């Protein structure tokens, strides 16, 4: 299974993949680029496209939409101010034909610090609610922890 | 591929295969196409997604290549953009 | 430039390869040097010729021409010694010139003509320094 992740910078991304692929919390660097990745959960192997969030990357990400059967876009739920911009950034990938029918999953994220915004809350900012061509799930996580990754795992794979 | 304007089609297909040798393979025969003066557009995002930020050289040093002989004018994994697909991730 | 294109032909009436250092010669390109390395570049068996009032170097190989082209020249000695350090370059990549084998190797030649001979300026190249770039 191929698997787009992205979000804005960090919402935490490379966090999710690395403690999904090492079981381990790495210091990050923000990413000028991309990282890939296979992970292995219940006999699927999981080929993840982590791609670096900040502007000039952004601009980049439409050259892995195409392949792409699922999608993580990871959100930082602590973050009130960028809400609107990951709204408006999900909403245009959402109108993109090669992510046509990928399957749709958020990751609501950061979700161990005190403020966070809920996942529902998040879902009514993003306009999860308005998709009816293709499957959608949003998803507490914590990366850190590893709160609710493997339960997106799930998700993803039931595709 | 001496010069075949009709063959863009299957360097898509070539562009992205899992091995290595196909992809540098692939976009090497664009390169020949365009230095002739054949077709090439529609392959864009294909050949830009494997290669972009490696320091592996070969397909760096290919995709740098056809960066000088027609980046203008494919657009369709590059648009118009200040760090376009040609120099975003080759910083 | 000084140096439109440096270009690996055959007198099958095409440019086989060639290097466009910049936006100008594309199509160009292969009308040149399929008309005039046919005719050895139009040549005695003379490394200057100038035909159609562009400056053509060339050795023949084969049933193939490497040719350097310029319309414009800065010295003598020069216009020899780039298409002389490309022919050192050549057969690493492609066991002396042949159509089929020069054709799979654009992207090795293609990249070698940047390196040499880069917005018209010769530069200098060598086999070891190329291997850095197709490694």
């Amino acid at each position: 299974m191929r698997i787009l992740m992205v979000g804005l910078d960090g919402a935490g991304k490379t966090t999710v993949l690395y403690k999904l692929k090492l079981g381990e919390v790495i210091t990050t660097i923000p990413t000028i680029g991309f990282n890939v990745e296979t992970v292995q959960y219940k006999n699927i192997s999981f080929t993840v496209w982590d791609v670096g969030g900040q502007d000039r990357i952004r601009s980049l990400w439409r050259h892995y939409y195409r392949n792409t059967e699922g999608v993580i876009f990871v959100v930082d739920s602590n973050d009130r101010s960028r809400i609107g911009e990951a709204r408006e950034v999900m909403q245009r990938m959402l109108n993109e034909d090669e992510l046509r029918n990928a399957a749709w999953l958020v990751f609501a994220n950061k979700q161990d610090l005190p403020e966070a915004m809920s996942a529902a809350e998040i879902t009514e900012k993003l306009g999860l609610h308005s998709i009816r061509n293709r499957p959608w799930f949003i998803q507490a996580t914590c990366a850190t922890s590893g709160e609710g990754l493997y339960e997106g795992l799930e998700w993803l794979s039931n595709s | 591929m001496d010069s075949e304007p009709p063959s863009e089609i299957s360097l898509k297909n070539d562009l992205e295969k899992g091995d290595v040798k196909s992809k540098t393979e692939a976009l090497k025969k664009v390169i020949i196409m365009i230095l002739n003066g054949e077709k090439l557009p529609g392959l864009l995002m294909t050949i830009i997604r494997f290669v972009l930020p490696l320091q592996d050289h070969t397909i760096k040093k290919l995709l740098l290549v056809f960066w000088e002989i027609v980046p203008k004018t494919t657009p369709d994994g590059r648009l118009l953009h200040e760090m376009i697909l040609v120099c975003d991730a080759y910083r | 430039m000084v140096l439109l294109a440096a270009a690996v032909c055959t007198k099958a009436g095409k440019a086989i390869v060639s290097r466009q250092f910049v936006e100008m010669t594309r199509t160009r390109i292969e009308g040149l040097l399929a008309a005039f390395p046919k005719l050895m570049n139009t040549g005695k068996q003379h490394t200057f010729v100038e035909t159609e009032s562009v400056r053509y170097v060339y050795q023949p190989m084969e049933k193939l021409y490497m040719v350097l082209i310029t319309t414009k020249n800065s010295n003598i000695l020069e216009d020899l010694e780039t298409l002389r350090l490309f022919s050192r370059v050549i057969p690493e990549y492609c066991r002396a010139l042949e159509e089929n084998e020069i054709s799979e190797h654009c992207f090795d030649l293609i990249f070698a003509f940047d390196e040499i001979v880069a917005l018209g300026y010769r530069e200098n190249v060598n086999l070891a320094q190329i291997r850095t770039f197709t490694e």
